[PDB]
């Protein structure tokens, strides 16, 4: 509802954030970065390029996989028959892993709102993302 | 030595205080006679009964013993009648609510503190008579001239005369409370509206035999501040009172009642907590 | 007159957290002098009284408020009517783009866009502008309670407050012409709602439409 | 079963006599008069003893000799058929889910969150009515 | 406007020792984390928070940094009053203002 | 418990306050009244009841698994009130009267705890 | 060899024995502060409408006439008729929350509300619980149906419409003792 | 971008000075009959376009059809996943009200102008100069 | 909780101080709470009633009579919820005080029908017997400071202090916990085929027990006195501190207790011996012992003949058959 909302200006900023949910990942993973600076003869770089890394990184994982997975493996078969999600237990834990760690991102950026409407410290839950996409994703992988 | 049979309860200062220490000591003793007896039976049934030696087959397959079980389930009837008429009798004097009080104090009860009223002073040898109503309220709440209230950290004392009828009105302001002496050997709870919830807000004390400063404290989950609110109640000879009564009828606080009268001004059993 | 008795409601139960003359206990709370009778209306009408704070129903219903106000002012006053009461439409401003020009500059920083709840950190929150009345945000807004950037009546007009009170009551209150209403927060409500129905409706379709083998 | 439904009487006729007793004394004797609370639990939970027990009359006085109430009977009387037994499921650890929500939802006051709630809890009921009756696909 | 009452907390960064004024500190808007404005302020704990990744910045502690995302302290502006009791600038900027680059901050 | 006893010990408030310390109490009261005493009778029910009776099987699995994850979620959902900042209930588990109502304790951990 | 006794019958029973004690502990809840209030102890700002309350009265009466009609059809070899006095029933319970829904927007337009007065507080709470049990039941009706109407008949279906049909009947007997309490003896 | 007063309809807006674009989107919502509820129904369908694309990867990636036979549609299916995902994110900007705004500012100026090697001579090809150009909407809309 | 949440939520004056819903909502809420510790009692009665015999050799002592007291506590639990108001004074005194006296007894008889079973009988001493000596101890003393709680002028004084709390950890402790160890370590070879060590469960009772006997005595000599439960802090001019350092040091002690029981499961859960044959502690009833100790889906393959209380035992020793009905009514 725009009208509700205001013509943009430089000097106005509220709460108002959380951009759509199909790109809400890149906002967690700026939100939940620790703060690592580098500092050398008159240049500074700062936190977010480890973002755009760790994007670009995703953007080069995901066409390259099959690759991966055909010289992981070492098969080279024709098939016109799928699999059953249950029959091939490597890759539904792969699979249950990037959903984990995709989930966790998306929630990790919801701080605001989580600690709004269920009363949570906001450093509490900033906390529990940034123990979560680390310790949550091989214990959902074992089981 | 009998303190030591007693519990550690502390000393009486009433006569119904002494009556329930009796009962009590009673009560102790056949509560640990009968233990001892069952411990000495379980031990016996464990030591002697217990020798399984190498030769053996089966004790015994037997079950009933209909007159010995209908013998045991009736004895304990006797002893717990006993005790329930004793414990009607005592409990029946500890509720004379006698006509004539002869001071009347009203307590009053809000959140973190105390606060007390002073309500009327009426003496048989006539002597004392006065009256502390104030027409101040335009609301169950009770008002009077000279009242003592007290602060965090000021510890709220009352001043009590020696050998006399006294009673106490309950009157809260939020939640439960429950006014408690220890030395009193007596509790009671303090409710927002008593007389709208039909419970008896009054209670009589005949008269105290010893004198002195005593500590008091609440008994009821009231809050967070619960256990910071300690108060003292001191009791002195008729004229020291009466001349605390005079004092305090001009205007004065309770540290210049108290300093005037040759007496600590502060409370002595319990000091202000600091960190509130 | 009024002074005794305010006197009177006050130390029957406010000298157990502040003090019988005012004076401020060192680690329970603060002094309560230089504050007038409009903190002490915003604290008792709106409810944050006593706790062991968020909104809670009032103790003292609009008799002996004015009555406790007045002897704290006796050791910022409220707005009244002319025949005596609390003024409650006169309040109301005309010009609705500099009061809407001033909530967003300073008042939906912290609340919401629309005025609903806002998220701080540390605990302690933004609670949403429904249930608050004219006189409660003015004196509110006057008076500073806590983690609240307390305003003085010279930086701001008094126009400027009764913009500030139309425009709030006219957005909160105005139906909204989208249909119905998703929290009057951001996308994310927007999304869960999405997931919730959206390709839910379209997978059972889909399963009615289609065979499972 | 006779023995059940004695017990169940009894029970009753004990409730029944406290309530009354208790009505009785509190009508005289009492500060507030009539209690008004414990008579009415009293009262009801003997009604309930009376009907669960009236039930089980009912289903007995029209009943037969079961092996199990015969004493001294074998067990090749009693051979034969039970009951329909649901195997391994998985149906009530969603709707336990789906409670777990309806109850968060109205702990918290957020409607939106308790429609969601009840939605997920007609949604799980139906899914474990219909666990034993689809047939297969029509096609 | 902090209160005068403690005014004895502030640590006065090591470069910045008088550019405040009693009560007047007079800090910068644009946080350096990515330069979303920064509005929420608390006066009772003096912390300035980023409603875009929820930083925060102690004022007394010369807007350091504490939590989150946040790198480096917010600027700071030196501020003198008029002939005519107005506020006036004391001066200009002696770091840049805005999110760090390749170059200087 | 443990916790309890090690500050109560040594007069003084060593390292807790009063409201977490009542908190301590509710939980602790709470957890060890409705959620072991009453889910370890019936969890011994659920063992020997069979047995005893010489049944082959229960009446009802699926309200069993009903009841056994209702329980444990709900218990879940109840000792979740330490992540508030304001804390879970903080009367103790007898909860009177005037200070359960919405004029006292006005944090949400006494609905999560109801 | 199966069990004479249904067990689905006595579990049923039960449950039945505790939503009876639920609404015992509503009673109590109502019956309480009913005396504290002295003379007129409803509020003169309230006045139950009896050309309303009646009536659904008398339609829950005859829905639970209709249920025990459905419940003999049941007891022999046939299932339309107890489609058709199910649907019937249905209907007059629908009626029935309607009128409830009615009265309910009455007596909210020009006077009492939950936070108004204590009388209008216990009152709401004691038919919301009716009211949304009256529902559940229709929930259980509508399921029943569509399980009926999907698979065979077996005396399963039996049991099941006559643990549905007592349910109603408890129901019906639990309305109009809560209907005499309160506007009778008032 | 020129700034305009919008004396139009909606009352509580009048007499503020605002972009032009943000005067058309609340015209569209406002003055032409039925125009709220052909934008909402565009922004709804495109959140169902990203939900249902996000599931059909899922589904893919589940079953495992990604073998020999078919890997460049799995290539072209990433890269159909990124550009969509992109052009979404350049969706909810047009009307530039002050969330897009933040967003875009916070996202495109911070990302860009981190970077370690290039960053300002992107930033500055990309708005024409400083953050706040007037080209920029156009550009995007464009795009 | 219904009331309640709508009071939270709506502000419906149910349980407002203007009304008497101070006294409602207390009535209720102990009408449902007494029968709630009065519920976890009687089970674990009937796990030591069924722990006895194994080893006492002996048939249980008062069969009908054991039923009628079980019976009789259940029918009157729920007729003396008002003992919890005598502080308030509101409610009839000698009414409740009686129905409380009464339902004293059957305990007794309890108590009565355990000693006539175990005695004279060739005892042996093992884990779960030493649990129950410790169980009948602990009950013995919580149910005699109860019956000392029974007399209103008594509970007038010692109300709200560490005399009750001692009353409650006492009687609901030595009931659940004992006899839930008592149980596991009997059924676990049923469910899991295997036998817990000994020495361990011996060291196990023997800490648990010293622990809490010295953590909890002092607790009567602490709250006789002015020292009412619930309170954060006190003033150092009173006594009894180093009571509570002995209350604390017995805690400790009872803390570090737990964890020989949990590595002895843990270890005996994959490892240890393992039971072959069906009841490994002989002489069994109650039927459960007529099957193959890993018991396989729906717990049967054979029915032996049911004709009294101890199938299994006649099962397995069909020759003490007439010496079983002989001699069972001479007492
Ligand atoms: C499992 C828990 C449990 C059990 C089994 C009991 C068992 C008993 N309880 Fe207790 N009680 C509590 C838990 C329990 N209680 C709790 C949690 C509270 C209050 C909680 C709160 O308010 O904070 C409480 C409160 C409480 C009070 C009120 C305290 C107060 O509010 O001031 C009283 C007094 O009437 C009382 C008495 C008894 C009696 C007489 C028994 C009897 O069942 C046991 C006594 C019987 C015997 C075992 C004695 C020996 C018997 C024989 C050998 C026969 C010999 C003959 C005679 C001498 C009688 N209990
Ligand atoms: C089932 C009921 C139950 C149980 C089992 C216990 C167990 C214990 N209790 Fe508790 N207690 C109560 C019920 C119970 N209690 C109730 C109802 C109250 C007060 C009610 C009221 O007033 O509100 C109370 C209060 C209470 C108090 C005073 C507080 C108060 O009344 O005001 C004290 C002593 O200070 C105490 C001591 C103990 C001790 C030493 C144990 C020991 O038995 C516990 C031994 C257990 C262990 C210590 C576990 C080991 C812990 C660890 C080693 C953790 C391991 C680490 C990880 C794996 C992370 N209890
Ligand atoms: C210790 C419990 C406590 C009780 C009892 C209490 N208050 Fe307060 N109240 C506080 C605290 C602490 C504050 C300071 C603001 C805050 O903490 O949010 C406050 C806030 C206030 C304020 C506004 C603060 C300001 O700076 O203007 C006023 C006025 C006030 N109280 C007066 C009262 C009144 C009237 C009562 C009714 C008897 C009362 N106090 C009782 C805790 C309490
Ligand atoms: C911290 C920075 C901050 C800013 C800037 C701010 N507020 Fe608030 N406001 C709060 C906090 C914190 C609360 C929560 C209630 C409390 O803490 O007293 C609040 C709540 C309120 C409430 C009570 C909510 C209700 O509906 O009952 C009113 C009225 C209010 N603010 C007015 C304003 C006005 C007017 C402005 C600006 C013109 C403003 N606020 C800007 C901090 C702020
Ligand atoms: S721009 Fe300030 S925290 Fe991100």
């Amino acid at each position: 509802p725009i009208w509700n909302l205001g013509p943009y200006k430089p000097s106005q900023v509220s709460a108002g954030s959380q951009p759509d949910f199909y790109m809400m990942w890149t906002e967690g993973l700026a939100r939940i970065w620790p703060p690592w600076e580098f500092y050398f003869w008159h240049h500074t770089i700062p936190a977010p390029v480890w973002v755009a890394v760790i994007m670009g990184l995703v953007f080069v994982l995901l066409p390259a996989y099959p690759f991966l997975e055909k010289r992981f493996t070492g098969d080279y078969a024709h098939h016109n028959l799928l699999q059953r999600p249950r029959d091939v237990p490597v890759r539904t834990a792969i699979g249950a892993m990037a959903i984990a760690f995709y989930m966790v991102l998306t929630l990790a950026a919801m701080n605001d709102i989580i600690a709004l409407k269920f009363h949570i410290s906001l450093n509490a839950t900033t906390w529990i993302g940034r123990i979560g996409m680390v310790i949550l994703p091989p214990f959902v992988y074992f089981i | 030595w009998s303190e030591a049979l007693g519990i550690g309860w502390p000393e009486g200062i009433t006569p119904e205080a002494h009556l329930n220490r009796e009962l009590w000591i009673g009560a102790v003793i056949a509560s640990l006679a009968v233990g001892v007896i069952v411990w000495g039976l379980i031990f016996w049934s464990a030591v002697f009964h217990r020798k399984k030696n190498t030769d053996t087959e089966l004790p015994r397959q037997f079950g009933y013993n209909m007159p010995l079980e209908l013998v045991l389930t009736v004895i304990p009837f006797l002893i717990i009648s006993v005790l329930f008429y004793f414990t009607v009798v005592v409990q029946e004097k500890m509720l004379q609510i006698a006509k004539d009080p002869e001071v009347v104090i009203d307590i009053t009860s809000f959140q973190w503190n105390w606060k007390f009223g002073y309500q009327r002073v009426n003496f048989k040898d006539g002597t004392l008579t006065y009256d502390g109503a104030d027409p101040e309220r335009k609301t169950y709440l009770n008002f009077d001239k000279v009242e003592t209230l007290g602060t965090s950290t000021e510890i709220p004392v009352l001043v009590l005369p020696s050998g006399k009828r006294i009673e106490f009105q309950m009157a809260s302001a939020d939640v439960i409370h429950a006014f408690w002496v220890p030395e009193f050997l007596f509790k009671r709870d303090v409710m927002p509206n008593p007389v709208a919830n039909n419970s008896v807000n009054v209670f009589q004390i005949e008269e105290i035999i010893k004198t002195g400063a005593f500590v008091g404290h609440c008994a009821e989950m009231c809050g967070t501040y619960h256990s910071m609110m300690n108060f003292e109640v001191r009791v002195v000879t008729p004229n020291d009172f009466k001349a605390y009564l005079q004092q305090r009828i001009d205007g004065k606080t309770n540290a210049e009642a108290l300093r005037a009268i040759n007496q600590p001004p502060l409370a002595v059993t319990t000091h202000p907590f600091d960190t509130r | 007159a009024l002074l005794r008795t305010g006197k009177q409601l006050f130390d029957t139960s406010c000298v157990s957290c502040h003090g019988a003359n005012l004076q401020g206990v060192p680690d329970h709370g603060p002094s309560l002098i230089g504050v007038g009778e409009a903190a002490v209306y915003f604290q008792v009408s709106t409810g944050r009284m006593p706790a062991m704070a968020p909104r809670k129903d009032p103790i003292f219903d609009e008799a002996q408020i004015d009555a406790i106000g007045a002897y704290v002012q006796a050791n910022p006053t409220v707005v009244r009517n002319p025949d005596g009461s609390i003024a409650t439409q006169s309040l109301r401003g005309n010009d609705l783009g500099r009061g809407g020009d001033l909530f967003r500059l300073n008042c939906a920083s912290c609340h919401n866009f629309t005025g609903k709840g806002g998220a701080l950190s540390s605990g302690k929150y933004a609670p949403d502008l429904a249930p608050a009345n004219e006189q409660q945000i003015l004196t509110a807004m006057l008076t500073g309670p806590q983690n609240m950037p307390k305003f003085s009546n010279r930086q701001l007009s008094f126009e400027a407050k009764k913009d500030i009170i139309a425009y709030v009551k006219v957005a909160t209150e105005a139906r909204q012409p989208g249909g119905y209403l998703l929290g009057g927060f951001g996308p994310a409500p927007e999304g869960m709602a999405m997931w919730i129905i959206g390709m839910v409706a379209a997978i059972g379709l889909a399963l009615w439409i289609g065979a499972r083998s | 079963m006779h023995i059940e439904a004695r017990l169940f009487e009894f029970v009753a006729a004990f409730f029944v006599v406290t309530a009354v007793l208790y009505g009785v004394l509190t009508s005289m004797f009492a500060t507030g008069g009539v209690e008004w609370a414990g008579t009415t639990a009293l009262a009801l939970t003997g009604g309930m003893a009376l009907i669960v027990a009236t039930f089980f009359r009912f289903v007995a006085r029209r009943l037969d000799s079961r092996p199990e109430d015969y004493e001294g009977a074998e067990i090749s009387d009693g051979a034969g058929e039970l009951g329909f037994f649901s195997p391994h499921s998985w149906w009530p650890i969603m709707v336990a889910l789906s409670g777990s929500v309806a109850a968060v939802g109205i702990a918290l006051w957020l409607p939106w969150l308790i429609a969601a709630g009840v939605a997920f809890i007609l949604a799980s009921a139906a899914g474990l009515v219909f666990e034993y009756y689809v047939g297969p696909e029509k096609h | 406007r902090i209160k005068p009452s403690d005014l004895g907390r502030v640590v006065k960064r090591k470069g910045q020792e008088s550019f405040n004024f009693g009560e007047f500190f007079a800090f910068t808007k644009v946080c350096s984390h990515l330069g979303c404005p920064s509005s929420l302020y608390e006066q009772q704990s003096y912390r300035i928070l980023c409603p875009c990744h929820q930083s925060q910045f102690d004022a007394l502690h010369f807007a350091k940094p504490i939590f989150g995302p946040a790198a480096r302290a917010l600027a700071q502006l030196p501020i003198t009053i008029d002939t005519d009791g107005y506020l006036v600038a004391n001066g200009d900027f002696v770091e840049p203002v805005g999110p760090a680059f390749w170059e200087r901050t | 418990a443990l916790l309890m006893r090690t500050e109560l010990a040594a007069p003084g408030l060593q390292f807790l306050s009063n409201e977490q310390f009542n908190q301590l109490f509710t939980m602790h009261g709470t957890i060890m009244l409705l959620f072991y005493a009453t889910p370890i009778v019936f969890g011994f029910a659920n063992l020997v009841l069979p047995l005893q009776i010489g049944a082959p099987d229960v009446a009802f699995p699926r309200l069993n698994a009903f009841s056994f994850w209702l329980f444990v979620f709900g218990a879940t959902i109840g000792a979740a009130g330490f992540i508030t900042p304001g804390g879970a209930a903080d009367f103790g588990w007898t909860a009177y009267t005037p200070l359960t109502d919405a004029i006292h304790s006005p944090g949400a951990g006494g609905d999560l705890w109801i | 060899s199966l069990n004479r006794p249904n067990m689905v019958s006595v579990g049923t029973i039960v449950w039945l024995s505790s939503e009876l004690m639920f609404f015992a502990g509503l009673f109590a809840f109502y019956f309480s502060a009913r005396a504290q209030a002295g003379g007129n102890w409803p509020p003169p700002p309230t006045e139950l409408n009896l050309y309303q309350a009646v009536p659904v009265t008398l339609v829950l009466i005859a829905s639970s006439f209709t249920c025990q009609m459905g419940v003999f059809a049941a007891e022999r070899g046939d299932i339309f008729g107890l489609r058709r006095w199910y649907v019937i029933t249905f209907l007059m319970g629908l009626f029935f929350v309607l009128g409830q829904a009615y009265e309910y927007r009455n007596l909210m337009s020009h006077g009492t509300s939950i936070p108004s007065s204590a009388y209008g507080s216990v009152f709401y709470l004691a038919t919301g619980f009716h009211g949304l049990h009256v529902t559940g039941g229709l929930i259980a009706f509508i399921f029943l149906l569509v399980r009926t109407g999907m698979s065979k008949f077996t005396p399963a279906q039996a049991t099941a419409s006559i643990v549905v049909s007592y349910y109603w009947h408890f129901v019906d007997i639990v309305w109009i003792a809560l209907f005499t309490v309160i506007y009778f003896i008032r | 971008m020129v700034d305009v007063t919008y004396n139009g309809v909606y009352q509580p807006l009048r007499g503020v000075e605002m972009s032009r674009a943000y005067q058309s989107a609340l015209d569209i919502s406002f003055e032409v009959r039925g125009g709220l509820f052909v934008r909402q129904i565009h922004h709804w369908a495109a959140l169902m376009f990203a939900a249902a694309i996000m599931v059909h990867l899922a589904r893919i990636f589940f079953t495992g059809a990604f073998r020999r036979p078919r890997e460049t549609n799995w290539v072209i299916g990433s890269l159909l996943l990124i550009l969509a995902m992109f052009e979404g994110y350049f969706g909810y900007s047009l009307p530039d009200d002050l969330l897009s705004g933040l967003g875009l500012r916070a996202a495109l100026s911070s990302i860009t102008l981190g970077m370690p090697v290039i960053g300002t001579w992107l930033h500055w090809a990309l708005f024409g100069g400083d953050f706040p150009g007037t080209i920029l909407i156009p550009r995007l809309y464009a795009l | 909780l219904f009331g309640l949440a709508a009071d939270r939520h709506l502000g419906a004056h149910i349980y407002d101080a203007a009304n008497g819903g101070v006294l409602l909502w207390q009535h209720l809420f102990w009408f449902f709470g007494h029968p709630e510790v009065y519920i976890i009692a009687l089970p674990f009665f009937g796990i030591v009633s069924e722990i006895f015999p194994v080893f006492s050799r002996k048939p249980i002592f008062g069969y009908t009579t054991l039923v009628y007291a079980t019976l009789s506590i259940a029918a009157l639990s729920v007729a003396v919820w008002a003992h919890h108001m005598f502080a308030t004074g509101a409610v009839l005194l000698p009414f409740f005080s009686f129905m409380t006296y009464l339902i004293a007894v059957p305990t007794g008889i309890k108590f009565f029908n355990w000693i006539g079973t175990m005695w004279k009988g060739q005892l042996t001493f093992e884990t779960p017997m030493l649990f129950s000596v410790g169980f009948m101890v602990t009950f013995l003393l919580g149910g005699l400071t109860g019956v000392l709680l029974a007399s209103p002028p008594l509970d007038f004084h010692v109300t709200d202090s560490y005399f009750v709390v001692a009353h409650f950890h006492y009687v609901l402790f030595g009931t659940i916990v004992f006899a839930t160890f008592a149980g596991i370590y009997f059924w676990f070879p049923k469910m899991t085929g295997r036998l817990l060590d000994e020495r361990l469960g011996k060291l196990h009772f023997w800490l648990t027990f010293i622990g809490f006997h010295t953590t909890f005595l002092v607790q009567h000599w602490l709250g006789d006195e002015g020292m009412p439960r619930r309170y954060a802090d006190y003033l150092p001019t009173d006594g009894f501190q180093g009571l509570n350092v002995v209350s604390t040091i017995g805690a400790f002690i009872l803390g570090a207790s737990m964890f020989p029981f949990v590595w002895n499961v843990f270890k005996s859960w994959r490892y240890g011996e393992v039971v072959t044959v069906d009841d490994p502690w002989g002489y069994g009833n109650s039927l459960e012992w007529a099957t193959s100790c890993p018991p396989p889906r729906h717990n049967f393959t054979e029915l032996p003949r049911i004709r009294s209380e101890r199938p299994a035992f006649e099962l397995h020793y069909p020759h003490m058959v007439e010496r079983l009905r002989a001699e069972a009514h001479v007492g």
